[PDB]
């Protein structure tokens, strides 16, 4: 939502770092895994769809001033199609978390992840958008 | 945490914890306090800048808890009973902040045992965080 | 639900329900379609019509299953053993939609027994719900 | 959020016969009851205090085509002065919804209801707006 310039950085460059591949496939594994019920709508296609959960992601980061509009269609998508209840968002958007967490270890500091919990945050509420 | 399997799974990854469950509970407090604000509330008393002795001290003694539960998976409201009366009778914690501190533990697990925080794990492991969760707000019961 | 206090306000608040359990079933099932369009989605073979025979039909199942469990607010997990299979395996219902199917089946007692739905009955209801519900997605547990 | 005409006179309608005092006085009141947790933010003066929120809920209900600026000084209220968890919000708002079905029976109908569900949805999230 608001950060400040240096957030904004820290967030950014670790983002440089992040393979949406390898990240996204995990992270889409461990939403099935530690909530079962999300297996409603979803292997090798875990990959590929964990792929484009986490190149959505990585837009919203590159356009942190305008979350609404960058995912206005993929609300509609996942409220009118799919019927997925928005707090499922919040779910995906913590296991991201604890992924990045993993992947980077000390690196992930609690300022950091805190920047990240804002981003996940804005993100999460953004694709509730036009549900409530 | 009450299938059998998940129990396993807890008993073992707490032993790959072993000696750092109080570290790494000071460091879940840290995180929780930095990314959700709302909860340095609760702690009006405590000196909250990193490396204070009070949440040291404080982190040693959620993390010597969390490892009581794991010795007692089968009556965790017993073994926690006193730590219910102060969370939800005298404290009045909001639940919610239970469901932040168990994912700011979780992130802290992820950062330390990268290797051995395995899906199955995250999953037994998220299990037993929110039965936890329920005794120590159980006079909301 | 498992105070004994609780127990006692449950059993007796369902005395006054009485045979009108399935009634109030279907009322709180119209209410939730209407209200959440999002549980729509688990019922896909139903005519969800103001009215229906379905409807009716699966809320006096509905009412029977919640007679049962205030029969037998001992053993919760023995009673809908059935039920949580189908709900959290079979179904994988998310676990959310109890808590709206909870919302609509208090506010149609208020609306019914307005005199008989005080605040302590409200309150030891929805505990009853909540550990209903508990039992339904206990294969998350 | 987005009500049709006839919805929206329905809304008026009954809020016509809201008694703002005892509806307030009973929907704080089991609040406190049912969520016991939110004994850490407040018994003549649960009467008091329910009578300012029902008044605040009526403002909504007059102004449902903006209920972010209607409720932006109280959302700063809540977040950085009382340190609320928006959830609580939400919890208020069905608990107002039972208290309407209450004192309404029949008259709130599975209809009336559902609306009122968007008008609550409407309220808890502009009280989060500078939350999130
Ligand atoms: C919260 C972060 C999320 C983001 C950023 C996200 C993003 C996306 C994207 C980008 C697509 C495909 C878009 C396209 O048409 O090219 C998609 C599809 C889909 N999403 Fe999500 N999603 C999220 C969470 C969820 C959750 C929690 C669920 C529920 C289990 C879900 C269920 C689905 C389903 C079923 C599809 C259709 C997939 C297919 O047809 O292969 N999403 N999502
Ligand atoms: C995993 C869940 C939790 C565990 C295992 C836990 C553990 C404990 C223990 C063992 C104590 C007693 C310290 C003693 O007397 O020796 C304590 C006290 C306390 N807890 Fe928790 N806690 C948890 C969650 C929470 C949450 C979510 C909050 C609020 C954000 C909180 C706030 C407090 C406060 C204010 C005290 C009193 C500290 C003092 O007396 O100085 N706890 N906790
Ligand atoms: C208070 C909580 C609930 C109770 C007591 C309950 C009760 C039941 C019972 C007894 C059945 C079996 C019908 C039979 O085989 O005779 C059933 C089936 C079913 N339930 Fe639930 N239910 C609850 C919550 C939910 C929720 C929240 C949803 C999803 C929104 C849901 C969706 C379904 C569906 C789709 C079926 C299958 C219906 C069919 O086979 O035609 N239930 N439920
Ligand atoms: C969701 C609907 C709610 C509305 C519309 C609402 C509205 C209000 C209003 C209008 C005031 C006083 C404004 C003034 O300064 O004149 C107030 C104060 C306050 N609110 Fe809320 N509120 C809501 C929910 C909550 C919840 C869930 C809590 C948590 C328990 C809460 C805690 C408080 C507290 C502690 C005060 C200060 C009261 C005092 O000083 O006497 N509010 N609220």
């Amino acid at each position: 939502v608001q950060l400040s310039g240096e957030e904004k950085a820290a967030v950014l460059a670790l983002w440089d770092k992040v393979n949406e591949e390898e990240v996204g496939g995990e992270a889409l594994g461990r939403l099935l895994v530690v909530y079962p019920w999300t297996q409603r709508f979803f292997n090798p296609k875990v990959k590929a769809h964990g792929k484009k959960v986490l190149h959505s992601f990585g837009e919203g980061v590159h356009h942190l001033d305008n979350l609404k509009g960058t995912f206005a269609a993929l609300s509609e998508l996942h409220c009118d199609k799919l019927h997925v209840d928005p707090e499922n968002f919040r779910l995906l958007g913590n296991v991201l978390v604890v992924v990045l967490a993993r992947h980077f270890g000390k690196d992930f500091t609690p300022e950091l992840q805190a920047s990240y919990q804002k981003v996940v945050a804005g993100v999460a509420n953004a694709l509730a958008h036009k549900y409530h | 945490v009450l299938s059998a399997a998940d129990k396993t799974n807890v008993k073992a990854a707490w032993s790959k914890v072993g000696g750092h469950a109080g570290e790494y509970g000071a460091e879940a407090l840290e995180r929780m306090f930095l990314g959700f604000p709302t909860t340095k509330t609760y702690f009006p008393h405590f000196d909250l800048s990193h490396g204070s002795a009070q949440v040291k001290a404080h982190g040693k003694k959620v993390g010597d808890a969390l490892t009581l539960a794991v010795g007692h998976l089968d009556d965790l409201p017993g073994a926690l009973s006193d730590l219910s009366n102060l969370h939800a009778h005298k404290l009045r914690v909001d639940p919610v902040n239970f469901k932040l501190l168990s994912h700011c533990l979780l992130s802290t697990l992820a950062v330390h045992l990268p290797n051995d925080f395995t899906p199955a794990v995250h999953a037994s492991l998220d299990k037993f965080l929110s039965s936890v969760s329920t005794v120590l707000t159980s006079k909301y019961r």
